[PDB]
RNA sequence: CAGAGGUGAAAUUCUUGGAUUUAUUGAAGACUAACUACUGCGAAAGCAUUUGCCAAGGACGUUUUCAUUAAUCAAGAACGACCAUAAACUAUGCCGACUAGGGAUCGGGUGGUGUUUUUUUAAUGACCCACUCGGCACCUUACGAGAACUGGGGGGAGUAUGGUCGCAAGGCUGAAACUUAAAGGAA
C-alpha cells in the first residue's frame, strides 16, 4: 500500500445544496476505489484521503481533480469522467492577455459565441468539455483535446477569432482520415 | 526498514521523466526518460513509455538498495499547461508495481507567481 | 562520432545517513550518497552543502505536519553521520490552494529579521479574514486599513518572536504551531482571521560554524576506533 | 462568413451534441439528427421570402398545458 | 547518461566540448498569480505586492463660513542614425423634463442590545437589526409629444436577354513553304 494521502478543496457556499445531493455518487464512484472522502459542510470543504485498502497509487491524484472541478461547478456525471486514465483537466488562464475590460469581455464572449455555437463546436471537436468562466477557462478531455482547446483558447486572447481554429480542426478531422 | 529516494516524476506532453534521485536530490539514480525506451518520436509521452521508464527505473532502485520513494509528480508549468501529462500516472503506477514502496505523493509544478506573458 | 564505455559508477558511491537535529523528534531521517572519500575531493567536503527537503509529519511521527516541508543543511561529518541544523520551512502547495477561497481576504506579510545568533531569516505570514457566526452576508471582506493594522501587528509581533529566540528556540517555537495562535489572539480584536500560518521560513545569511553549537544542538561524541593488528 | 460547412455546423452543433470522432456531414448523419438537422436549414432558408405569419407555425397545444410548459421551462 | 525540444506527424535547433532532468547559488529584465466580484477608485484612456513620503479627490457628519458667487456648450486649452509592433469580427436597447418601489452590495452616519472582543498603556474593532445619505449595477412599475474621421444611390429575393464591352472553342504534338525523322500522348 501507501502511508497516507489527503487532498482538499473548498467550495464556494451556493454549491453545498448540489453536492449534498450527489454526495452519495460519490462516495460509490470513490469506493470502488478505495478512496475514502468527506463532505465538511461547516468550513465548506471537500477531503478525499488514502485509506488502508488502495493499491491504485495514482488515483487519488484524480480524486483531487474530482473534488476541485466539483468546487468549479462542474456537474457530477461530467465530472466523475476524470477517474479514467484517459481524461484529465485543465484551466486555462485568460485573465492576462489584453488591458481594458471592453476588449477582455468582447474577446471572451467570443469565445463562447453566439448562441453557444463556437464553444459547444469547440466541445465537440475536441471531445472536450469546456467552462468559461470568470477570467480562466476550465476544460476536461483527452490530452490531445486539451493541447488544442489549450491553443484555441489562447490564439482567442490573442486577437485571431476562434472559428479559424474550428475550421481547421474540420479540415485536420477531414485530413486525418 | 526501508531505504527512501524521491522519484521526480515530471509527465509534460510530448514526453515524460522517471528520475530517482537520493533524499536531498544531489545524486541521481537512473534517470531513464519516456522517449529512450520506445520512441516513435510522439509515443514518447505515452503510458506504454512511462511504464517501461518507470519500470527499469525501479529494476536500478532495487539494484542500488532503495525500497521506497517519495513521489515528487511534477507537469511543465511556467506559463504554460500546469496539468500532468499522460505518463504521470503510468510512471507512479508502474513504480508501485515494480516492488518500490511509495509515500508522500506531492504536486510540485511551479505555478509561476505573477509570470512573463504580456 | 564515438560516445564512451560504461564503468559502474555505484561502486565508487558511499553510503552516509542524516541525523536531524535534537529539536524534532525521531531524528533518522534516510540515507545519501556521495561518491568514496579518495584524495582530492573528499567526501566530507562533497558534502556539508546539501540540503534535504523531509517533511515534518515524518520528523514528528503525527499526521497534522502533513504539510509543512522543511529543509536541513548538512553542516557536519563524523563517522558515517551527517549531523544537520535547520535551513528552511515551506508549504507544500496544496495546502495553500485548500485554503484559497473567494469571498475573503488574505492577509499575507514578510519580515526580514536577525535572530540572537547571526542568522538572518525572511520569515512569511498568511491569514484568511473569516466569517463570524450568525453573518449572513456573504462577503467578509477586511476594509484594508484592517488589512495595514493586521499586518501591522503581525510584523510587530512574530518579529517580537524572533530576536528573543534563537534558530533551535525559533524552530521549536514553530513546530507546534503557536506563533500562529500568538498572531490569533493579538489579532482578534480587529478581525476574526481564519487560518493563519507562517507558511515559508528562508534563511538569507548564516553567521559561522561553531561546531560547539552544532554538537551541542546534537549530542557530544569522540572517537578512538580500532588500531591496526600488526 | 462565406463558409457554407463550416457556418452549418456552427449553428447546428447543439443538436448534433443532442443527438450523437463525431459525424456533422450529411451522408453520414443518422435519423432525429437528420430530420431535425434537415428541418432547421430548411426553416433557415424559407425565412427569408417567405412570410413571418406563415414560416413557423406552432403546434396546436392547449392554453392550460402550454402555459404550464412554458413555466417549467422558464423554472 | 543519450537523447531533449516541438508537432496531427515531422523538421529547423541543442546535444558525450554532457543537451534535457535533478540540487545549490548568482545575475538580468519584466510581471504582480490564486484572493479577483455584474466589487472599488479615476474626467476618460485606465489602475492590483509591502512600507514610507508628497500633494490630491469623493461621499458622509456639521446649530462652521461666504452670500448668488450659478447651468450648458460652437471657438480655445489640458489629458488621451538604432530593436520593431494589430485593431475589429454577431451585437440590442425605446427615449426623457418622469412616479414609486424590491433584493443584494460599496463608503459614511445615527440608534438598538447580544455574541465575538476585553482588564488601569493610547485609541481602535468584527457581526446582527432598523433608519438615513451618496455610489456601481440589476429586477420591475406609472406617465409624458419625444414633433416644429468627408465623398452616397435607393428596397429584398430573383428571371429573361437577336443591345454594347469582354473572356472563352477547334483539334494528336513535333509539323510547315515540306503529308517529314526521333520521341511522347491516346486507345
Amino acid at each position: 500500500f501507501a502511508e497516507e494521502s489527503s487532498f482538499m478543496t473548498l467550495f464556494p457556499k451556493y454549491r453545498e445544496s448540489y453536492l449534498k445531493t450527489i454526495w452519495n455518487d460519490v462516495t460509490r464512484a470513490l469506493d470502488k476505489h478505495n478512496i475514502a472522502c468527506v463532505l465538511d459542510l461547516v468550513e465548506g470543504s471537500m477531503t478525499v484521503k488514502t485509506t488502508r485498502k488502495t493499491y491504485d497509487p495514482a488515483i487519488i491524484l484524480k480524486a483531487r481533480d474530482l473534488i476541485k472541478l466539483l468546487a468549479r461547478s462542474v456537474p457530477f456525471p461530467q465530472a466523475v469522467k476524470i477517474l479514467q486514465d484517459d481524461m484529465a483537466c485543465d484551466v486555462i488562464k485568460i485573465g492576462n492577455f489584453v488591458t481594458n475590460k471592453e476588449r477582455f469581455v468582447k474577446r471572451r464572449q467570443r469565445l463562447v459565441g453566439p448562441n453557444g455555437n463556437t464553444l459547444k463546436a469547440l466541445e465537440l471537436l475536441t471531445k472536450c468539455y469546456i467552462l468559461v468562466q470568470g477570467n480562466t477557462v476550465s476544460a476536461m478531455g483527452p490530452f490531445k483535446g486539451l493541447k488544442e482547446v489549450r491553443r484555441v483558447v489562447e490564439d482567442c486572447m490573442k486577437n485571431i477569432h476562434p472559428i479559424y481554429h474550428i475550421k481547421e480542426l474540420m479540415i485536420k478531422r477531414e485530413l486525418a482520415k | 526498514s526501508q531505504v527512501f529516494g524521491v522519484a521526480r516524476i515530471y509527465a509534460s506532453f510530448n514526453d515524460t521523466f522517471v528520475h530517482v534521485t537520493d533524499l536531498s536530490g544531489k545524486e541521481t539514480i537512473a534517470r531513464v526518460t519516456g522517449g529512450m525506451k520506445v520512441k516513435a518520436d510522439r509515443d514518447e509521452s505515452s503510458p506504454y513509455a512511462a511504464m517501461l521508464a518507470a519500470q527499469d527505473v525501479a529494476a536500478k532502485c532495487k539494484e542500488v538498495g532503495i525500497t521506497a520513494v517519495h513521489v515528487k509528480i511534477r507537469a511543465t508549468g511556467g506559463t504554460r499547461t500546469k496539468t500532468p501529462g499522460p505518463g504521470g500516472q503510468a510512471a507512479l503506477r508502474a513504480l508501485a508495481r515494480s516492488g518500490l514502496r511509495i509515500g508522500r505523493i506531492e504536486d510540485v509544478t511551479p505555478v509561476p507567481s505573477d509570470s512573463t506573458r504580456k | 562520432g564515438q560516445k564512451k564505455r560504461v564503468v559502474d559508477p555505484f561502486t565508487r558511491k558511499e553510503w552516509f545517513d542524516i541525523k536531524a537535529p535534537s529539536t524534532f523528534e525521531n531524528r533518522n531521517v534516510g540515507k545519501t550518497l556521495v561518491n568514496k572519500s579518495t584524495g582530492l575531493k573528499s567526501a566530507s567536503d562533497a558534502l556539508k552543502g546539501r540540503v534535504v527537503e523531509v517533511c515534518l509529519a515524518d520528523l514528528q511521527g503525527s499526521e497534522d505536519h502533513s504539510f509543512r516541508k522543511i529543509k536541513l543543511r548538512v553542516d557536519e561529518v563524523q563517522g558515517k553521520n551527517l549531523l544537520t541544523n535547520f535551513h528552511g520551512m515551506d508549504f507544500t502547495t496544496d495546502k495553500l490552494r485548500s485554503m484559497v477561497r473567494k469571498w475573503q481576504t488574505l492577509i499575507e506579510a514578510n519580515v526580514t529579521v536577525k535572530t540572537s545568533d547571526d542568522y538572518v531569516l525572511r520569515i512569511f505570514a498568511i491569514a484568511f479574514t473569516r466569517k463570524q457566526a450568525n453573518q449572513v452576508k456573504r462577503h467578509s471582506y477586511a476594509q484594508s486599513s484592517h488589512i495595514r493594522a493586521i499586518r501591522k501587528v503581525i510584523s510587530e509581533i512574530l518579529t517580537k518572536e524572533v530576536q528573543g529566540s534563537t534558530l533551535a528556540q525559533l524552530t521549536s517555537k514553530l513546530i507546534p504551531e503557536v506563533i500562529n495562535k500568538e498572531i490569533e489572539n493579538a489579532t482578534k480584536d480587529i478581525f476574526p482571521l481564519q487560518n493563519i500560518h507562517v507558511r515559508k521560513v528562508k534563511l538569507l545569511k548564516q553567521p559561522k560554524f561553531d561546531v560547539g553549537a552544532l554538537m551541542a544542538l546534537h549530542g557530544e561524541g569522540s572517537g578512538e576506533e580500532k588500531g591496526k593488528k600488526v | 462568413q462565406n463558409d457554407l460547412e463550416l457556418q452549418q455546423f456552427l449553428r447546428e452543433s447543439h443538436l448534433l451534441s443532442a443527438f450523437n470522432g463525431i459525424v456533422y456531414q450529411d451522408d453520414q448523419v443518422i435519423g432525429k439528427a437528420r430530420s431535425r438537422t434537415l428541418e432547421m436549414r430548411l426553416n433557415r432558408l424559407s425565412r427569408v421570402n417567405g412570410h413571418q405569419d406563415k414560416i413557423n407555425k406552432l403546434e396546436k397545444v392547449p392554453m392550460h398545458i402550454r402555459r404550464g410548459m412554458i413555466d417549467k421551462h422558464v423554472k
